[PDB]
């Protein structure tokens, strides 16, 4: 019976402020979050049923009138873009309820963004090539295509970890010739000073 | 120490009956099955406590049927597979002991068996892999090369990408796509196309004694599954794209 | 600590010989719960006997009903045979009328 | 009749792999409750044993003992050996409350047959006779916050609210007026024993005492009231006097059942 807004963006760094709503939150009901990535299952990221606690990876606030919860990331990571789960439980009882969650999507801190559109080649075959728009800030979102024989993937960010570089990124092909670097992502609002180099 | 769920993916035959594995962690008295739909939280199918299967309200037909006789290993089967089957079915095991200090109580959930029922298997397509070299005007302008990978024309979405640098695998520089992207969205029931990228300096890019492969790892058929295809029949294999680093 | 068990014999009406009644064995003041008790006709154990729940007082000892329908006569003895811990023999309560 | 509702536990520890535990539902000496230890279900002894509760609460109640029990003999056994505890031992428990001079909730525990803890304002008091281990356990399991919190709306907001409903859905066999029994007999030990018999009276009190016309006799050695199967009572009131002593003595019995007319019977 726990209520949580379907999605919710946050700055990377910033604290992930995520509510939770249940009408009762009894002396024994208690307050279990869970965490779930893409092809995993969840995983426990703190409980309570009175005293707000305070782990190495959250805390949990229950207000002092028990009808909330919020789950609280201090610094936010890019690992942190998760499902997040609020699930009430009754002391004694072992079945545990999931509901629909919280999408929480940690959008990356582009620092120093240099808009670009690369052509890469094939490593085993003749002008068999793909379109890469990447180093473009996360303000920028990646449209889709409208022609039938043309791919366009949306966005992704990736971090190299021990240069401490986060770059967000996005792909497009097609075998028809009119299919062109300059034009790929013309479907899309790419930054107006965007590097086409030929 | 965790849940182990057997087969993490399984091609199934519409009216065909499926079997699916929970090995829990030993001690755990709790165990459960949920279903898990896209888009959707994990929904309750039966609960245990060890042997006895004290609720088992959340399954959905008769068809349905969950055991865990000696109170350890738990097998969900299902019968007359249909399409609407298709789930993410996932086995959670808890302790059961009483929460004082340290006790978290938490539920351990296992990696989750995908199952993806098929009118017909001659549908299952095994992925086409290829690797795209960065580009030297990207080395030039931002002194990183960016490989790219394209997983291409699979059926059904049961593949997993890895990136390996002189046979080691890389997480580092690596963004793989969440979804994939439909090679006819208009047909129903069309093939997947899965991009993925790494990201390294240009100097790691420029160094000719530097091997880079793109690894997918394609779940479909088993050898018990009937193929009768002129074409090779699509079971679970890797298939993989590599590529050199170029001086210069 | 350790209690041994008062066994007191009583019908539930007066006897009178060749009438339905009701014998009962009152147990209580055992420690531990472990008891074995027997009412037995003619040193013979009753098959059709029944007991109440087990109950404990304010000091934790514990007591126990023990009663079964019969019939009673002259000729047939009745008695309270109860087996504890705290006892070196099984411990034979008679019922006099 | 009745005023005060409670629940008592009797946990029986053989070796390190075998425990038994016996529960049951009390109205004073009268069981309304009992507990089937095989399925984990509650026995309603009495129509009106679920009180005013509905099908849904009596079901979570029965649920909470089911969890309890199951789970109570693996914690003791596991913290056996961290208690220095050696098999076999007994472990006993109250709880409930109490209508008084205003209801009074209470909760007892005990190890082989001696006190080891109580509940004053919702708190672990340990019991001295438990001695230290009575101390580590209370300072053990002020912990486990779940089972702190349940115990405490069981005790202060469950329990009072039950026994208000199961006392007046259940008045007709609470406060209803049972007549007793009664008959003389002659005793073991020239010298004579004077036997009265005053059975199946209800409730509980009542007044028995040998006579001499309207004189007391100051010598009257009265038994223990004996539970007598189903809600009645019984008891013996003997008299050890001279062979001629006998002629003109009487057992009087007084109970409320009686309404002004006591069993007066010669001998
Ligand atoms: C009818 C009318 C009402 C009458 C009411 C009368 C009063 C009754 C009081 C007695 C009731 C029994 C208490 C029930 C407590 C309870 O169930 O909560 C628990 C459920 O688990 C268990 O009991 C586990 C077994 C507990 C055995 C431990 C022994 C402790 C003995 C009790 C100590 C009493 C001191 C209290 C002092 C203050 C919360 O478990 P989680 O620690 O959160 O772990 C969650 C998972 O469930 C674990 O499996
Ligand atoms: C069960 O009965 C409880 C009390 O018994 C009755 O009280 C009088 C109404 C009396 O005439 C007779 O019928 C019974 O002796 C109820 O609890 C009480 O409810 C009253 C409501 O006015 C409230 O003032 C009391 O504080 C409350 N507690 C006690 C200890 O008396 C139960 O009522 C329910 O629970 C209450 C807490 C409240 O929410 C009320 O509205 C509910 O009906 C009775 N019902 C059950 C199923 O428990
Ligand atoms: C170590 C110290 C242990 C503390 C002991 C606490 C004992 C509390 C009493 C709980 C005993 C449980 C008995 C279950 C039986 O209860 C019933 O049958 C009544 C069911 C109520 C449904 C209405
Ligand atoms: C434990 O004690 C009981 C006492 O009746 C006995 O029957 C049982 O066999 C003992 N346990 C084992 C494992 O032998
Ligand atoms: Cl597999
Ligand atoms: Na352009
Ligand atoms: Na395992």
């Amino acid at each position: 019976k726990t209520t949580q807004p379907p999605s919710m963006d946050c700055a990377e760094g910033r604290a992930a402020n995520l509510p939770c709503n249940h009408s009762t939150i009894s002396g024994n009901e208690y307050v279990y979050w869970y965490r779930q990535i893409h092809s995993q299952g969840p995983q426990y990221i703190i409980h309570g049923l009175k005293n707000n606690e305070t782990n190495e990876m959250a805390s949990l606030i229950i207000t002092e009138d028990r009808k909330s919860s919020t789950l609280i990331l201090p610094h936010a990571t890019l690992r942190d873009t998760a499902v997040y789960y609020c699930i009430v439980r009754v002391a004694y009882r072992q079945k545990v309820t999931f509901g629909t969650g919280t999408k929480l999507q940690v959008i990356p801190n582009i620092q120093n963004p240099d808009p670009a559109v690369y052509q890469l080649r094939d490593s085993k075959s003749s002008d068999k090539s793909v379109c890469l728009f990447t180093d473009f800030d996360s303000q920028t979102n990646v449209s889709q295509s409208k022609d039938s024989d043309v791919y366009i993937t949306d966005k992704c960010v990736l971090d190299m970890r021990s240069m401490d570089f986060k770059s967000n990124s996005a792909v497009a092909w097609s075998n028809k010739s009119d299919f062109a670097c300059a034009n790929a992502f013309n479907n899309s609002i790419i930054p107006e000073d965007t590097f086409f180099p030929s | 120490a965790g849940v182990s769920q057997s087969p993490r993916y399984k091609v199934a035959k519409r009216g065909q009956d499926v079997a699916l594995r929970c090995d829990p962690i030993s001690g755990h008295v709790s165990l459960f099955w949920y279903q898990q739909a896209l888009g959707q939280g994990p929904e309750f199918l039966t609960y245990f406590q060890n042997e006895a299967q004290l609720d088992k309200s959340g399954l959905p037909s008769d068809r349905f049927f969950a055991e865990r006789p000696e109170g350890s290993v738990s097998t969900l089967k299902i019968q007359r597979t249909q399409q609407e089957d298709s789930a993410v079915y996932l086995c959670a095991s808890s302790l059961a002991r009483a929460q004082g200090a340290s006790n978290t109580g938490e539920l351990f959930f296992g990696e989750g068996s995908r199952l993806t029922v098929l009118e017909d298997l001659k549908n299952v397509f095994p992925p086409e892999v290829a690797v795209f070299e960065p580009s030297e005007a990207e080395i030039s302008h931002t002194q990183k090369a960016t490989l790219v990978c394209l997983a291409t024309g699979f059926y059904p979405d049961h593949v997993e990408l890895s990136w390996w640098v002189n046979g080691k695998e890389v997480h580092s520089g690596v963004c793989t796509d969440p979804q994939p992207l439909k090679e006819q969205p208009a047909l129903n029931d069309s093939r997947y196309a899965l991009s993925s990228r790494l990201r390294v300096s240009a100097t790691f890019w420029q160094n000719p004694r530097n091997h880079f492969r793109c690894q997918v790892q394609f779940y479909g058929l088993s050898e018990n599954d009937e193929w009768t295809q002129d074409r090779a029949k699509p079971v679970t294999q890797i298939v993989s794209a590599e590529a050199w680093g170029r001086a210069d | 600590i350790q209690r041994t068990p008062k066994i007191q014999v009583y019908s539930r009406h007066p006897a009178e010989n060749g009438k339905s009644n009701f014998l009962n064995c009152y147990v209580s003041g055992f420690h531990p719960s472990d008891i074995e008790v027997d009412l037995l006709k003619n040193g013979e154990r009753i098959e059709k006997v029944e007991h109440s729940d087990l109950s404990f007082s304010k000091d934790w000892s514990f007591y126990l009903l023990y009663y079964t329908e019969f019939t009673p006569t002259e000729k047939d003895e009745y008695a309270c045979r109860v087996n504890h811990v705290t006892l070196s023999q099984p411990k034979i309560v008679k019922w006099d009328r | 009749g009745p005023t005060s509702f409670h629940v008592i536990q009797t946990s029986s520890f053989t070796n390190s792999t075998w425990a038994q535990t016996q529960g049951s539902g009390w109205l004073d000496d009268l069981q309304i409750h009992g507990w089937d230890s095989d399925s984990g279900t509650a026995i309603f002894l009495k129509p009106w044993s679920k009180g005013n509760f509905s099908d849904k609460e009596v079901a979570e109640l029965e649920e909470i003992f089911r969890v309890y029990i199951f789970g109570f003999a693996r914690e003791v056994q596991d913290f056996a050996g961290d208690f220095q505890m050696k098999y076999p031992f007994e472990i006993q428990g109250i709880a409930g409350c109490e209508l008084h001079s205003a209801i009074v909730s209470f909760l007892r525990g005990a190890l082989g047959g001696l006190d080891f803890l109580s509940v004053k304002n919702a708190s672990c008091v340990p019991s001295p006779e438990g001695g230290s281990r009575a101390q580590k356990f209370c300072a053990l399991i002020i912990q486990y916050q779940g089972i702190m919190e349940t115990v405490r709306i069981l005790l202060y907001e469950t329990c009072p609210r039950y026994l208000l409903g199961v006392l007046n859905a259940g008045k007709a066999d609470l406060q209803r007026q049972v007549k007793p029994e009664a008959w003389l007999s002659s005793g073991p030990s020239g010298r004579l024993q004077l036997v009265c018999h005053v059975s199946g009276f209800y409730p509980k009190p009542v007044w028995v005492m040998w006579m001499r016309g309207e004189q007391e006799q100051q010598g009257t050695q009265l038994g223990d009231i004996l539970p007598n199967a189903n809600w009645t009572w019984y008891l013996r009131a003997t008299l050890d006097v001279a062979d001629g002593e006998a002629a003109g003595l009487s057992c009087r019995v007084k109970h409320s059942s009686l309404e002004g007319q006591d069993i007066i019977l010669y001998w």
